[PDB]
Order: C-alpha cells, then structure tokens, then sequence
C-alpha cells in the first residue's frame, strides 16, 4: 500500500457493524486501530496522534466517514509495509555485520528503549532467528516474518 | 517374432548367432592377440612354438618371442551377433577389445562384462516419450530390454524387490567418458516403469501425465550439467566436478525423488583457459539460446572472442546443442518448483562470468589509481551486479594480500592482472552453484513410498594439460578412492554377496593394490595441505606439500609418478597420481594465489547483500556467504570463518568427504567401468590404443577372475518359471525352490533350449543369451490359458471401472423393490413409533 | 434383457416377496439366478405379547379393514385386499406382506401372532449392510434421499406419491433411514399421517 | 462350444441385466465387449470393433434385440474354458510355496505375452495391493473373484 | 488475527437485537414454549 484502494472502503463498511455492539456503526477507539491494522496501516502511538485517530481505549472515537482522512495520512507516511527503521533500526552493539547481534542485547533494549512491550515478544525476536553458541542471533528474519504476515493483504 | 527383438527404441540387435551350446567348442587357438608397441592389441598368428615360449608376429611388422600367459586366444562367436557379452571369462586387454568392436557392428553400445560392466559411451538418445517405452521398462525380456544400462536397472529392481535388502550401482571412469550421460538412461528405466489409472470407457491410452517425481529425478541432471559440465575434445560434455545422486524407488519401482548433493566445483576453467578447453556449458547456452527479453537485460552477444574465458565454439558430439539445451534447463528450473524470480537473478550473476573476459593491464588512471579506459565492456558486468563501472575496474587489478595478517600488494603486470579479473568470476560461480544445489535438494526430499535407494556416485574430470587447478587435484584425490571401491567390491563385496546368497563359486581373492595409503576418514586427509591450511598467509611453502603427499598418498599406490622439484623458488614441479588415465604434467604455482584469492571474499560478498533482504536469501542465510564476522584468520567462507578468510572450502570438503565415502563403501556392488571408446564420441569409431591403456590400469585380468561367473541379471525364479508357463507335470516343480540344476527341467519340460542358469532360492541369477528371445516366441506359442486370463482381466477392468454399471445395479433393483411400496413398507400393522416423530 | 423384456419380468419376476400387484407392475427384474429373493423377503421369528402395552390401542386403529365384523373371522383375502390401499398408509401392493403378517383371519385373540408375524413379515431382521449400500458406489450408508433420487432418474418407474409421502413421514435420525433400519423397521422407526 | 440353446439365452440376458442400470433395458456399444467375454466366446478387441463396439465412451444404445443376431454368429468357434487350467497355470509362480503372487510380477508376465496387456489392465491387476510394499495376492481368491463377478447378484 | 472472532460477530449482533425484542413479544404471546421438565401433559 501507498494509496487507498476501493476494496479497503468495501472492507470497512462490513467491519463497521462489528465495532458497535448492536450491528450498527460507530468505531470504538481501540477498535479504531484494529480497523487500520486489518487494512495494512500500523502506525505508532505518536503517528496516530499525527493522523488524528486512535488505537487505544479512551481516545477519540469516530464514525466511518471520519475514519477516511485519518486512514489516508498513514498512506502518505510510513507503516503500510514500507522498510526503514525496522530491521534497519536494530544493532549498534556490533561493528560487525553478519546479519547478527547479541542475544542479551536483543531482548533488553526493546525493554530499555522502544515504546516497550511484552517480555514474550522480546522472546519472539529471539525465537524466529537461528541459534549458535558463538552468541550470534540474527535480527533481520523476525521482520520479514511480519512481511509474510497472517494476511499480507487486507485482513478478514 | 523370429527370435530377434522388435526395433522401436533404437540400437536393438537383430541376431545371426544364438548364445547356446554350439559356440562352446569354439575357443582359440590358432590366432591370438599380441600387444603393439604403439598402444593397442592386434591379431597375430603363432609361426613356431618353442614350448612355453612362442614366436608371434604382429601386423606392426615385428617378430616377437612371447611368454604363454600374455597371448590371448581368440574370442569365439559368443561375442559376435549375440546379446551376450555377460559370459566373459577371457583375460587381459584384447579379450574385451575385439568384443566391443563387434558390439558396434551388432548395433549396440553398453554391454555386460560380467557383473562389472564396460561402458563405451558416445551418447545417443532413444525416444523415451512413447507409450511403447512405458511397457518396455515396465519389465520385459532380456533382449526386449537391451543389454544397455536399462537391463542392469531391471535386475537391480527385480533383485531388491525379491530379497528386500539394498543394492547400489556405482560408475567409475576417466576423462573420455561423461559419467552423467550414462546415468540419465539408468533413470530412464526407472522413470518409465510407470503405469496410470484405468480409463472409464476402457481407454488404453494414458501415461506421460505421470508423475512429477520421475520428472524431477530426470530434470535435475540438465540443471547439474549446465553449471558443472563444460567440455573437452577428448571428453565432449565433461563433468569436471562431483555429485552424489541417491535415487529412491517405490513398491512398483516408481521414482520417489533424489537426494542430490554436490562435492566440489572448478575455479580454474574460467580464470583462464588452456588450449582446447571450453568453459561451462551454460555460458554458450545462454548466449545462443537466449530469448530477446533476456538478451536485452543481460546484455549478451552470440559472438565469441569478445571475451577470453569464453573461447572455443561448438564441439561435435551427437545430440547436444547449446541453444536447445538452454530451453531444456530453463524448464528444468520450472519443474523443480524453483522460483521464477531467482532464475533471472542467478542469470545476471552467471552472465558476468562471460563478460569479464578480455581485460588485462589496466594501469590507465582516472582517479590516480589502476583503472581503465574501457566503458562498455565493464558496464555489461556493472549493471547486472548493481555496482558501477568504477567499483568494478578499481577492485580487479590487484588483490589485497594478507601478508602476516595485514594487507599489502604486489606489482602485477598484464597476465597477472588478466588472471585476477578471472578471480572475480570464479568466486561468484562456485558460490552460487553451492547455494544452488542445496536449496533445490530440499524439495527433492519427498518420498512417500518405500525407503530403498540405489546411490549413484559421479565424481569425474581429471584432465591432462600442462596446467590443471588445485580444485581438480582434490577431485582426483577422490578418484583414487573410487579405484579403491573397485578393489573392495571386485574381490571382496562381490563374493561376500555370493556366499550369503549360497550361489556356487570357489571363494578365492587375488592381490591387487591401486592405492591403499589413503584412508576414508577425514583426519589423515586433513593433515593435508599446506596450500590450504597456511595459504592465506605467505608462510606456505610448495616443498612441504609434496613431503606430506609422499606419506599419505604414496606407499601403497603404484601408478603414482613421483615429485621431482625444481629447487629454485616456487615449484614448476610435476608429479602424477594413480588413475585409469595417464600421466599429468602439473604446474604447482598459482595454487597459492587462489587461496589468497585473486578477488577476495569481501568484494564478492557485497553483491550478495540486498536492500529488501529477499536478495540475501537467494545466496545466504545470514552467517557466511555474503555476510561477514570480520577479522583476518581462518579457513573457508564466505565470512564464516572468519571475515576475509581467503576461501579454503577444500578443507570443509575433507569433513564431508568422509561422509559421502564410508556409507558407499558398505553397499553391495553393481558397477560400470566407463572406458573411453574414441575421442570424437561417435558410434562406429573406437580406438584400440585408448582402451588398451585404460584396461591395464583398471586391472582387467583380476577383474574377469572373479567375474568369470558375472551375473548382472537377477530376478525371481517364480517369475521366469511363470514366463515360460508350465502345463506338463510328472515331477516338474511349481514350488519356490533351488535353480542349481533344476532350471534345466522347468525349461525342457515343454520345448526350449538351455545354456545359462544359476542357483537361487530368493534371487535367481542369469547371464545374457539363451533366455530372452525364447521368451518372445512364448508370445507366439501361448494361446489358450494365458491370453484368456488377459481377456478375463479386460472383463475384470471393464466391470469394475465403468463407474455405474458395476455393483450399482444389484443394489438399485432392491432399492426399487422398496421404492414401489415405500409408503407401505416403512410401517407395518402396528405403528410403534411414538418416540421421535416430527409431529407425533 | 431388452427394453420390452424388463416391462414383462416386473410382472413375471415376481419372486416372493415381489409377487404383489404393484403400482404399474411390482419389482424390476432380479438377474436370472434366484439369489436375490432373500432381499425380497426376510423373515425372523420372535412373538411379542398383546395387551402388555398401552400403545396396544394401535390394533383398534387397524381393526376395521381386517375385521369388517364386530367379532372378526371374515374372509381370508380381505386382509390381503383392503388393507393394501390405506391401512399402514395408501397405495396397494401389500399382498404378500399381508399374507406373511397374518396367518389367516386377524382378530383380538389372533393378535399375538400378528404382532409376532410383524417380525417375520417381509424385509424384517436378517440385517445386512450391503443390500442398499452398494448403490453410491459403496460409499456411506444408503438412506432415504438417494432412494427418492433414484426413482426419478434411473431404475423402473413406480408411483411418485408413495415416495414424497414417505420422506415427509420420516422420524429423522439425521442420516435418514439406513439399510439397517429399512430391515429392522419393526423395532423402532415407522411412519406418520393417514391410516391405518 | 455350444449352439443356440435356452441356457446361453439366459447367460446373455443375465449379463445384460447387470450391464444396464437405467432400468430401460439399454446398454451402450462398449458393453458388447465384456458381455461377449463373460459369455465365454473368448473374443479379442478386434472382434468387439468388428461388431461396432468401442473401447471408448458409448455412441449409441443397444437393446437385446440388436445384440442377439450378433451373438448367434459369435458362438461359432469358441471354447468355454475350464477353471482348473488357470489354477494349475498360476501355481507356477510361488512366493511362499503356497501359490502367492506379488502384484507387479503378476502384471508383468501377462504384459510381455499374448496380445499384450495394456497400461490400464496392469494397473487393474496391481490395483488390489497398490502402492504400499507390493503386495501379495493368492491364486485361489484371485481367479475366483474374477469369474464369479463382483456382485452378479447376492442374497446378502 | 483476533478480529476474526469479531468478524463472525458482525452477523451475530443482528440476531441478538431481534431476539431481545422477541423476549418481550412472546411474553404477551405465551404458549410458544414448553419443553421437557416435570410440568407437561
């Protein structure tokens, strides 16, 4: 993605009836982000505030009309599946590039810098990649695993 | 029939003689074969015999006093216009020579030489496509199936399927036989054992729709050939490398896949050329064959001599193009399930290995450093890598040589500079090919049927030029070990198998050594070499190389030509090592520079690197081969281990080399000893001089002493009892029992003549001759009971597989007998349902 | 057997129980050897007691057709005639079924051995899978909805009323009425609607 | 042999009645083939095609009234065959000393003799024990299920 | 991935809304239920 498609509107009319528990419409604020995430747009909490949307509970809620300019700002900017500062944002403890970094410095740097998420996910970036006893764990496959995705396309 | 097989696929015999009891009183003696001084065997007559000494004249025009055992008595009509040459028992070179000449004349190519066959290989292809083929190699007679490589593969499948323990088929050879060209006819037996499902309307046609496993097993050999095969003019279609193919067979013999690894590959046939060597077959394919699309992008000419590592045109051997061979291999990627992407990306890297040639002596400055005034030349390399014309023309000219472990340069002049352009190409081609087999091998690990294999080992190439590479040397140190599996299987495992089976034969082992100083374990082989384990550093002396050679290779090797070293500086020393083929004058220098690398690890490694990481997977996962741990030191890689190591992949290939060799040691022999017939590689031309030479080094005397009872047909004694059909009984078996002297009764009961049989109570063993054609006449005689089983199988098939007129009818009539009265009969006088009814 | 022939050997085959008047002739020719008679009639023999129930009332529902008179012992074919046409629901051909569930005149005294002779009857017990089963190419149990199918597409032709009625009157077990129950129909599973 | 007699007419009506299914008394052209084989005239595929038969899908429908003035010609020169001959024959191959037969092996000997087995029939001989270990028949239940026919009609 | 559980809930929301209205409709129009317990006749 890099522009709105006609099917992402046709997807969003369907998924409108999910968000309001009645089968009507009115996008919940955390389920604001779940709609953008099921349409290939996965901003940060600081990019959400730039588009003017939401991704968490307690933030502004909108209707589906109001969702289209918010959705369109992410398309112009990063995070629609673009590469820059993902597996380009990792490694600085190694001045070698073997496509590896240290195991210890690949699970407590996402916890000591970053927006900071779960210790289980800190354990998935270590699990997707190869293991050797030389202390060399790859960083670059866990990201491509995300490119593969549950659905590379528009979720359902 | 008329006692000759019916031509469809080509080179089928049409006999004069029958190998039956008549031929037996002919044997020698009047004329004999004397050895020429100019190489070869020719025909001599005994003019006077002084007892144990004889005076046998030659058509060389000499008169010669010879010793009994040397003069071979003339081979009788058993090898003239017969399917036979399985019954060989006749010694020394000449015995074989005459008979293979008469094999060409007899419209054949490959023949049994006992169990240990001789193959004379020009390469021709009989049609495999016909619905005719997929009956023929679905098992038939021993001359409907010809004494070509299909026969042995029948008798392996038949053997394996009766006794339920494993076999191998192990091909040796030298430069003048292309191992691989043979192997595809072994596979063409296997791949055409197949039959397909019934058609519902009773349609006989079907098959050539089944099945992608068989297709896969074929197709891989063209892929392996385009990269690894180049050619010679002694050896058209020369595989210069090594591959080990384990083919897996089903319940019905149908191929299940092939676990194909690769041993080494050359880095010396594209870094410069010796006269009348052609570079790797694929280049020329890609050039001539190319479609207009790839022609644009890849920037290809179909003109030659606009390069320098790609010179020499087409070489004449039947059935090879370059252009049509492109389309074969491109499809051979498609079939494997390889990615449509990775083909062009790989072609981009492949085609720069042409382009690179014609560059030498670029000291013209542009930036106050060695580059060049060229543009187009290096742009057609440049674009395909990404890197520009300047990255290219800077890094070519001289290698950064680890001296101590720091980086220096040498002065390098025109030839030196030339050779270093060729570096960049050989590092790419080796490394791509090495990624490449292994990722294609994954897909070929589906089996899904019976776990029985044959392992076919193809390690060929040798070459006899002033210069061969160090790469070829490490290949020929396997070739020595092939001659040891010959020794071990021709004496030992042959008769260990004879003993187990309980087949007759006096168990006698003769002495012969062709090597025994080599060990099939890694650790001895990886004391060697100082041009490996210390060459990446200037501490490597050519002196110590030879010294460590003389312990580990020489002591029990006999055809080994010693090193005589030129004491000044760096060797131009020559040595040679045992093989079936001649003495090789080696050049020892330059072996040095190649494992200090003319174009380094680093320089290559950065074309490997990507910009979406998809590029990376295509060449590497990420430790080594395009990504680097850094530092100086280490052997092998890549960039494990470690950094710019300057590659020593030959040491890694000690390790793995143990692993290929030892399992194959313990497998029971089927063998094919591939001999050079003639250099031009053409039917009806064979040279005496070549075959004379190859057989003296392949210990042909010993090699007939055990194989004087050679059996390369092995089947089921029931099966063969049943093919003649026995309806007379007084005392005739129908039992599964011995064939020691019993085979003469189940033949002679009703008609037949008998000349060849051997004991068997599991595997029954035959040799060629008497069986096959007498079994084609049983098509003509057997009317009645046989053919009425066959008509009954037609009535069987048709009744079952109409798919509606089968068991449908009986049921449908009883179904009806209820339907006519369904309202009545679904109840009775007393309605008993009050339990679970829609309103009640 | 030609076109014409298999019309004739409905009326001419007629191997018991198939010797019944039909809907437009009775059952379609069984092949020339008489193996298949056994699937034309099955018969068991367990007698069940009368007046043990209180669904015993049922015998009074049937009664009128099989007992014109108020103490029965009417004519002996009248069971074999009238009961065919609306007793255990419509459409005649109940001839040999009736002559094999009654061993002479039925009445309240005689009821033990008709209730018992239900379980002898025709295509009662002697449960076997293969009979209907071999239709659908031996794949799954052969039940109701494929029989209806077959009657409008293949096989000999018979009155369509009986079939549409029979599906509607199904108890439903969910895979319909399997061959097992088509035999074993006396013990559980019967019909609905009009009659007896 | 045998001339035109009541018993043959029954044999022919019986095979025909199996071969329909429509309940209309019509069999296709191709079925003339195996009808005649079951009748034990021992035709070849040539004899079938001579009678306008097929080894392909049908073209037209035959009533018995067509089929029988073909058949009363076919009967002349035939052997009704014995049973005991095929048993004695197939005892020749053994694999336990009990008259047991590997499936591939039994297809192959037929293939390479006579008018020669087609691709399809060797699959049918093979079919029973297909694609496992290959795969043992026994002569007595082999011949017997073939001649008996698989459900000419049963009482079970 | 969890939005899948919620995507089959889009049609389910339309069923509970009609059913809540029928919770009061059939309580003015009773004799539309009766199922196994101890009260039937």
């Amino acid at each position: 993605m890099a522009d709105l498609k006609a099917a992402e509107v046709e997807k969003a009319r369907e998924h409108f009836e999910i968000y309001d528990w009645e089968g009507e419409g009115k996008i919940d604020a955390r389920d604001l982000g779940d709609l953008l995430r099921s349409l290939d747009c996965k901003p940060t909490l600081a990019m959400v505030k730039k588009n003017g949307g939401s991704d968490k509970r307690g933030e502004k809620k909108l209707t589906l009309e109001e969702f289209l300019p918010i959705f369109s700002q992410i398309k112009k900017e990063k995070e629609v599946g673009t590469l820059e500062d993902f597996m380009e944002g990792l490694k600085v403890y190694d001045k070698a590039e073997n496509g590896t970094m240290l195991a210890a410095e690949l699970a407590h740097v996402l916890l000591s810098l970053g927006e900071r998420l779960t210790d289980i996910e800190c354990e998935e970036i270590m699990r997707v990649c190869d293991e050797d006893d030389d202390g060399f764990l790859k960083y670059e496959p866990f990201v491509k695993t995300i490119i593969a995705g549950p659905f590379p396309d528009e979720g359902k | 029939m008329a006692e000759d097989p019916d031509p469809t696929e080509y080179l089928y015999i049409s006999m004069e003689q029958k190998r039956k009891d008549q031929t037996k009183p002919y044997d020698g003696k009047k004329m004999v074969w004397v050895a020429d001084e100019k190489e070869g065997y020719l025909l001599g007559l005994i003019k006077s015999t002084q007892g144990d000494i004889c005076t046998v004249d030659i058509e060389g025009q000499e008169s010669r006093q010879v010793k009994k055992d040397l003069l071979q008595q003339v081979n009788p009509p058993k090898y003239e216009k017969c399917e036979d040459m399985s019954n060989l028992t006749y010694l020394n070179d000449a015995s074989v020579l005459h008979n293979l000449k008469q094999r060409y004349y007899a419209n054949l190519i490959y023949t049994y030489s006992g169990l240990f066959c001789v193959a004379i290989n020009p390469y021709k292809r009989f049609p495999i496509y016909t619905n005719r083929t997929v009956q023929i190699y679905k098992g038939r007679r021993r001359t409907e199936v010809p004494p070509h490589l299909f026969a042995i593969s029948d008798g392996a499948y038949s053997a394996m399927l009766a006794n339920r323990e494993n076999q191998s088929m192990l091909i040796t050879g030298e430069s003048g036989a292309g191992k691989t060209e043979n192997t595809k006819k072994v596979i063409a037996y296997y791949a055409n054992v197949g039959a397909a499902t019934p058609k519902p309307g009773k349609e006989a046609p079907t098959k050539e729709k089944k099945a992608t496993l068989e297709d896969q097993v074929v197709q891989t050999n063209p892929v392996l050939e385009a990269f690894g095969n180049a050619k010679t003019v002694r050896n058209d279609n020369s595989s210069r490398f090594g591959k080990f193919i384990r083919i897996h067979f089903g319940p019905m013999g149908k191929l299940a896949g092939a676990d194909i690894e690769t041993y080494l590959l050359e880095k010396a046939r594209v870094i410069s050329q010796q006269t009348l060597e052609r570079s790797y077959h694929i280049f020329y394919q890609l050039m001539s064959g190319g479609i207009e699309n790839l022609k644009a992008d890849l920037l290809l000419s179909d003109d030659i001599y606009d390069y320098h590592f790609v010179s020499q045109g087409k070489i004449e051997i039947p059935g090879v193009d370059d252009a049509e061979e492109l389309r074969l291999t491109d499809t051979a990627f498609d079939i494997l399930g390889f990615s449509h992407e990775y083909k062009t990306d790989v072609y981009k890297i492949t085609a720069s290995c042409m382009h690179l040639g014609e560059m030498k002596f670029k000291q013209r400055p542009r930036e106050e450093q060695a580059e060049a005034d060229g543009t187009e030349e290096g742009e057609r390399v440049a674009h395909l890598l990404g890197v520009n014309a300047a990255d290219l023309y800077k890094n070519l000219v001289k290698p950064k040589i680890k001296v101590g472990n720091e980086m220096v340069t040498q002065g390098r002049n025109a030839t030196q500079v030339s050779y270093s352009v060729g570096g960049l190409a050989k590092a790419m081609f080796d490394r791509t090919f090495k990624w490449l087999v292994k990722r294609l091998n994954e897909t070929l690990d589906t089996k899904q049927k019976r776990q029985y294999f044959i392992g076919v080992l193809d390690i060929a190439g040798f070459e006899i030029f002033d210069y061969n590479g160090f790469e070829q040397l490490c290949i020929n140190f396997t070739n020595e070990k092939l001659q040891q599996f010959f020794n071990h299987h021709m004496f030992v495992l042959e008769q260990e198998e004879y003993k187990r089976e309980g087949i007759d034969w006096v168990f006698i082992d003769f002495g012969l050594d062709l090597a025994a100083c080599i060990e099939l374990i890694e650790k001895p082989m990886g004391i060697l070499s100082i041009l490996e384990e210390e060459s990446m550093f200037p501490k490597a002396t050519d002196k110590s190389f030879q010294d460590k050679l003389n312990a580990n290779h020489l002591g029990k090797s006999p055809n080994f030509v010693k090193p005589k070293p030129p004491k000044p500086g760096q060797q131009e020393a020559h040595f040679s090592i045992a093989h079936y083929a001649g003495t090789v004058p080696y050049n020892i220098t330059g072996w040095l520079e190649k494992n200090k690398d003319p174009v380094n690890d680093t320089v290559v490694d950065q074309f490997k690197k990507g910009s979406n990481k998809l590029v990376q997977e295509i060449f590497e996962d990420h430790p080594g081969l395009g990504a680097e741990e850094k530092g100086g030191g280490g052997k092998g890689g890549g960039g494990r281990k470690k950094g710019a190591s300057f590659q020593t992949v030959s040491a890694l290939y000690r390790e793995q080399l143990n692993r290929l060799m030892a399992s194959l040691h313990s497998t029971q022999p089927h063998f094919v000893r591939c001999i050079i017939p003639n250099e031009l590689k053409q039917p009806g031309v064979i040279d005496s001089g070549l075959v004379m030479h190859q057989l003296t080094c392949n210990g042909v005397l010993e090699g007939i002493r055990i194989c004087r009872k050679g059996f390369p047909n092995r089947m089921v004694y029931p099966d063969f009892k049943q093919r003649y059909t026995i309806l007379a009984a007084s005392a005739v078996p129908k039992g599964f029992v011995d064939a020691k002297k019993v085979t003469e009764a189940v033949l002679g009961a009703i008609q037949l003549d008998a000349n060849d049989y051997r004991l068997g109570n599991t595997k029954v063993f035959f040799r060629a001759g008497v069986l096959g054609r007498l079994e084609e006449m049983r098509d003509d005689r057997l009317g009645k009971i046989v053919t009425w089983l066959q008509a009954w199988i037609r009535w069987y098939l048709s009744k079952k597989e109409f798919k509606k007129l089968q068991e449908q009818r009986v049921a449908l009539l009883v179904i009806q007998r209820n339907l006519r009265k369904f309202l009545t009969l679904r109840n009775w006088l007393w309605y008993k349902l009050y339990i679970k009814v829609k309103p009640l | 057997m030609g076109d014409e022939e298999k019309k004739e050997k409905k009326k001419k085959s007629k191997k018991k129980s198939e010797e019944e008047g039909g809907d437009a002739a009775p059952a379609p020719p069984p092949p020339k050897p008489p193996s298949q008679k056994r699937r034309a009639q099955r018969s068991g023999s367990n007698v069940f007691a009368m007046f043990t129930q209180h669904q015993v009332q049922e015998f009074k529902e049937a009664f009128q057709l099989i007992d014109q008179d108020k103490d029965g012992f009417i004519s002996k074919n009248d069971i074999r005639a009238t009961f065919d046409s609306l007793g255990r629901l419509c459409t005649e051909q109940e001839l040999d079924s009736m002559v094999a569930e009654a061993p002479g005149p039925i009445n309240f005294t005689m009821f033990l051995t008709i209730f018992g002779d239900r379980i002898a009857g025709t295509d009662e017990e002697d449960v076997i899978v293969n009979a209907f089963n071999l239709f659908d190419e031996g794949e799954g149990k052969c039940k109701e909805e494929t029989l209806k199918r077959s009657l409008t597409t293949w096989g000999e032709k018979f009155s369509q009323d009986e079939v549409e009625e029979a599906l509607s009157e199904a108890p439903i077990d969910g895979n319909g009425l399997i061959d097992i129950k088509k035999f074993a129909q006396i013990l559980t599973k019967g019909a609905e609607e009009e009659g007896a």
